[PDB]
C-alpha cells in the first residue's frame, strides 16, 4: 500500500477514535482524502471524500481533515454499527492513479 | 465550486478500490497475478465449467504484456468488457 494507516484499535461506546493515514507530497500532499468504510460481510462504501465531506447518507458523527501528508478520519460517539474496516484513497500525481492505505479495523467493546 | 466533479471524482476511487478487493479474491495465491488455474477456481464458483485452454483464450484477450497471466490493468480492461 502506498498509504500507510494507523493500527487497528479497540474502544467502547461514546469513545471518540481517531484514524490516520500518513502519505507523500505527491499523494496527500497535492490531493484530498476519501475515507472508505467496509462493514462484515458488506460491499466497501464511500464514507467521506474531499478531506472532510460525509458521503450521501453517512452519519454526522464521522468528521475528516488533512494537512501536509497526513489525513485522519475521527468518529466522534463511537457505536456498534461502526465496527468496520476504514480505508484512506487518494490520488497520486507521481504514479497518475488512485493509492490506497493497507486500511484500519475498529472494533467496539 | 466542483461539488458534483468532486463527489464524481471520490466515487470512482470508491469503484477502483472495489475492483482491487475483486482481484483479491481472484488472486487467491496473492502473488499479484491471476493465472489460468485462479480463474478457473472463479469460473466453477459461478456455474462455469471452461477448459484450460478457454481460461487461457480468457487470458490472452487482455495480457498486454504477454506474460500469459492477468495484472491488475488487465483484469480492469477484462472487467469494463464484461461491464
Ligand atoms: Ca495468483
Ligand atoms: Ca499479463
Amino acid at each position: 500500500p502506498v498509504l500507510t494507516q494507523s493500527p487497528s484499535v479497540s474502544a467502547a461506546p461514546r469513545q471518540r477514535v481517531t484514524i490516520s493515514v500518513s502519505g507523500s507530497n505527491s499523494n496527500i500532499g497535492s490531493n484530498t482524502v476519501n475515507w472508505i468504510q467496509q462493514l462484515p460481510g458488506r460491499a466497501p462504501e464511500l464514507l467521506m471524500y474531499d478531506d472532510d465531506l460525509l458521503a450521501p447518507g453517512v452519519s454526522d458523527r464521522f468528521s475528516g481533515s488533512r494537512s501536509g501528508t497526513s489525513a485522519s478520519l475521527t468518529i466522534s460517539g463511537l457505536q456498534s454499527e461502526d465496527e468496520a474496516d476504514y480505508y484512506a484513497a487518494t490520488w497520486d500525481d507521481s504514479l497518475n492513479g488512485w493509492v490506497f492505505g493497507g486500511g484500519t479495523k475498529v472494533t467496539v467493546l | 465550486g466542483s461539488h458534483m466533479e468532486k463527489l464524481m471524482k471520490a466515487f470512482e476511487s470508491l469503484q477502483i478500490f472495489q475492483f482491487k478487493e475483486a482481484f483479491s479474491l481472484f488472486d487467491k495465491d496473492g502473488d499479484g497475478t491471476i493465472t489460468t488455474k485462479e480463474l478457473g477456481t472463479v469460473m466453477r464458483s459461478l456455474g462455469q465449467n471452461p477448459t484450460e485452454a478457454e481460461l487461457q483464450d480468457m487470458i490472452n484477450e487482455v495480457d498486454a504484456d504477454g506474460n500469459g497471466t492477468i495484472d491488475f490493468p488487465e483484469f480492469l480492461t477484462m472487467m469494463a468488457r464484461k461491464m
